[PDB]
């Protein structure tokens, strides 16, 4: 037999009837997600003891609620039944302090089936953090994911943090994001996973500190770990000298990097030369984030040369508020109409206009275009091009989903667009329009074509 | 969900303090329903009674930015917030920077009763 | 606020009280599977009023049940209300024949929300078929996806099919395996696919009666659908001579098709050497299963070859029951040593005999290597090969699934697989060990196993 | 879970008819938790009364197929369905192939009671 059952609300205030209607599925879920729902201290005595009796909990978040450091203590005391299972646990953004790391990590020698752990979004300190590292050293802690993002962890806990990974031969992911760490402490981080044995997945240290030279300790680790798959580094004055210096690890041949993360890291058109190499050689290399870096049109014309070129794999190119302009885009229009593996093209706050716009319109209206999404948020379009999009979407027939959110779109605009969705013809399966201005008239012509093929979303 | 309430839920937050915290947008954002399917990029939430987001209807008119003739922005500077989506944000794990503010607000009004139903833009003036 | 819930309810026996208690969920649920769980008929009308104040319903599976037509036009009620969202259905093997068609096609007819829907196993006949087709064909109807397997179709049922995909503009799946369309019947439907519009991702056929000529007929759907992802053609007489036939549309260029499913398909050597061609033009194809086909060692040598060129992206390969001998091993071994592409081999009964499964630890074990699953099931293995299985589970790292099912192995070659399993270093995530005879003893051992290290799971 | 009751669960289905269509098996494997994870390659179903199969732990003792010596081959051959995953299969699509015959059947056996703990093999001789 078997019988599956999973709740997950959020952001809904619970009434204390309803509590006690939803108590004999929190005894009896295998997946539990209460986010937002108000809960209290109080209210963590019934979770306590339902999951005391779940024989079936595997999952259990509990993020943004107010637990506080006593009601997490009597959350932690509920997986206390012998025959729990939990393999998933966040306890992200509930007011856990210091004050509650030390009964956390007396609760993780005592968890060999947890092997997921969220603590992001709690004032946990240096010394709360060091604490609890005693307990994840443990034998018995199996644990293989932790988020600490956000948890005021300085430099003075990567030691603490780099003896686990040494202790963890499963480690697959740690996410340090939003915590000053500085040039040492990550120094310190990846000095750590180059002994340990632990084949790691996923990395993301974004807004650590993480400085250029450290973009040296980062190459150590890229040349180094077959397994990595993300590596997220955004926020960070990295620099093209950065960039230079983690080649020489995303080049090396046993690297197989899916993801790199780099959003606002201090890159440059010079920078671009550089990820170009590991574009054009790693065809493991499938998603790429440079939002946010002053690439400027020759970015995106270096950029461009390779994704026109064999060689180059990548999936999905994020490149939103790169400081482009309209002389760059006869090149993507080629890109979205010569290229078969691009599937995903962030280019948001980008002042393309519509004399940009329509350039890659032309390129996606080609017949064999391959393009998925498109994302074309903030970049000075008005009704001009409208006119494109409403054919393109009629010529073209891979794209599934795009934004024009937070432009200038007129109702004149808006209904040629909808002229081409509205039929049956068009396979536009979402159409994200935040922040836009139309009359009363448009909103009912919106709300009649939902109805008309509600297998196409209108995100507003 | 009528135009108007729909402005309530994603711009209204009256009784809520000016100085908001960290967690305000990541929060209220999720609350209001604006990471649904795809995150709103960004989003302005104002810390006044509804009747004096309501005036603005019939104070100073103005143009909005799509080009429309029919618009207004307030008298005073009000109490708002912004939510802006960071670049590292990826659905469904929207994140949002927090930034409360003293702005005069342009939003578009319609229908009778006269209402607003498009917040526009925030104006430092002062 | 969003109140996600879902109840899965597979293989039970439900007390009067258990389904008492279980209705409220069929109220919240947006995921509901009930499958083999013994619902009557009468009970049809408690599921249709549950349904009909369900705000949410999504997905309704009511998997194996003899719901009869009378049933199933109950629980069709309770989903033809003025708001239902649902969007797949499954009735599978639920007792529907034609003459309960009748009543579906026509509420077929009032469900634009629906994009699925799973017939299989239903003795609908070729006048039901027609008269579902009714429905199909109303422009209120939005289904992209639909199943028919076993469904007593013949070639008749094959031009009302074909009424379909003309008429649907987006439609996706179309399985329509494992009834007798044969020759005639494979020749209407794909011209009735390249006579539509749509971009359809997956096309099933297997055990259809598909012939050889009937390759010239397929051979027109991969070169015109360029968003083709799955072609299934297993248990079919297609040879070599109707796998040289398909080629020339898999080298079409714009099909950049996922997964060819062709197993028992005739295919020998020679037709496995023109579909190696394909190959290795093709990066796109991901998923290919050439299991039951008499390829020999040679056909064994045409892949390993093929495995060691570029292009060639195939992520798991499906060569089961081929007729491969330990004189290919040396081969495939150097694959798995070298290949960067290939993550899961099927290669299960196969006389590889010890000697061979030494040789492919040889190759898994060599640094860098990325397989993540092995099937070796029934292949002739025994305890002169656990010390090497041992030396490859701790020498190789990317391994995450081990099948050793169904050989003669002995308590003593199972102790050295387990002296590297239990070791917190072993990556190891599942190993399976089905109708594999061990002691009291051992079985103390594996069950203490399976407690120790929760996160590797011991099938059997 | 006793091994005895694993044995009675995973291979004996006592109160069926001998001639199973070709249902059967895709029915019996699910129900019987053989499929729940990975589909279960190849299985036996014994259609005897209990006691007859736990008889044959007091019959012809032969070598178990890993080489341990406490395995028996019934004197009499019976009716069982044997099954086997078509290679059309996918998890969680668990279909099969459905032999019902008549053979000999040879059994692991071992315990206080002695009974069958494993079902080694069948046997083709007449």
């Amino acid at each position: 037999s078997l019988d599956i059952q999973s709740l997950d609300i959020q952001c809904e205030e619970l009434s204390d009837a309803r509590w006690a209607e939803l108590l004999p599925l929190l005894q009896q879920c295998q997946v539990v997600r209460l986010d937002d729902c108000g809960l209290t201290e109080a209210r963590c005595k019934d979770i306590s003891s339902a999951l005391r009796v779940n024989p079936a909990l595997a999952e259990l978040n509990l993020r943004s609620n107010e637990l506080g450091d006593v009601g997490v203590h009597c959350v932690l005391q509920g997986l206390q039944t012998p025959s729990c299972k939990i393999q998933k646990l966040s306890l992200q953004n509930c007011c856990l302090t210091g004050a509650g790391c030390g009964v956390l990590s007396s609760t993780l020698r005592t968890l060999p089936t947890l092997q997921e752990l969220h603590l992001s979004d709690n004032l946990l300190g240096d010394a709360g953090l060091q604490l609890l590292c005693e307990g994840l050293l443990d034998p018995q802690c199996r644990l293989e994911k932790l988020q600490l993002e956000y948890c005021s962890l300085s430099a003075a806990s990567c030691e603490p943090l780099a003896s686990v990974l040494r202790a963890k031969p499963d480690f697959k992911e740690l996410t340090v994001s939003n915590n000053d760490i500085n040039e040492a402490g990550v120094r310190v981080l990846c000095q750590g996973l180059k002994d340990s044995p632990c084949q790691l997945e996923a990395l993301k240290l974004e807004s650590c500190g993480v400085t250029s030279d450290n973009c040296r300790d980062l190459c150590g680790i890229v040349a180094s770990k077959a397994s990595l798959r993300e590596l997220a580094l955004g926020s960070n004055k990295l620099g093209d000298v950065g960039m230079a210096e983690l080649c020489p690890g995303l080049l090396h041949p046993s690297s197989r990097l899916r993801t790199l993360w780099i959003w606002e890291c201090g890159i440059t058109a010079k920078g671009c030369g550089d990820l170009c190499r590991v574009l054009r050689a790693k065809e493991s290399l499938k998603e790429l984030s440079l939002a946010g870096n002053e690439l400027g049109d020759e970015g995106a014309r270096l950029l461009c040369e390779t994704l026109l070129e064999p060689g180059c794999q990548l999936e999905s190119l994020w490149v939103k508020s790169c400081s482009f302009t309209a002389a760059c885009c006869s090149h993507f229009s080629s890109v979205l109409a010569q290229n078969r593996f691009l599937l995903e093209l962030q280019i948001s706050n980008n002042r393309l206009e519509d004399a940009g716009v329509r350039e890659l319109c032309q390129g996606l209206g080609q017949p064999g275009s391959v393009l998925r999404v498109l994302w074309l948020a903030d970049c000075d379009v008005s009704d001009s091009s409208c006119s494109s999009l409403a054919a393109t979407l009629l010529a073209n027939h891979s794209l599934r989903e795009l934004d024009l959110s937070n432009n200038c779109l007129g109702d004149a605009g808006i209904l040629q667009l909808v002229e081409s969705v509205r039929q049956p013809g068009c396979l536009l399966e979402q159409l994200v329009l935040y922040d836009i201005y139309w009359s009363e008239e448009m909103e009912d012509r919106l709300q009649a074509l939902e109805k008309d093929k509600p297998s196409l979303r209108v995100i507003s | 969900e009528s135009r108007a309430k729909k402005f309530q839920r994603q711009h209204m937050d009256s009784d809520s303090s000016p100085s908001s915290s960290s967690t305000y947008c990541n929060q209220m954002m999720r609350r209001r329903n604006m990471t649904q399917g795809r995150c709103k990029p960004v989003n302005t939430f104002v810390h006044e009674p509804l009747v004096d987001v309501q005036n603005v209807c019939f104070q100073e008119k103005v143009t909005c930015k799509n080009g429309q003739g029919n618009c207004y922005k307030s008298n005073s500077s009000m109490h708002i917030t912004d939510c802006r989506l960071t670049n590292g944000s990826r659905y469904p794990n929207c994140a949002y920077r927090t930034s409360p503010k003293e702005r005069h607000i342009i939003v578009a009004c319609e229908g009778s009763p006269y209402v607003p139903v498009h917040f526009d833009a925030s104006v430092e003036d002062s």
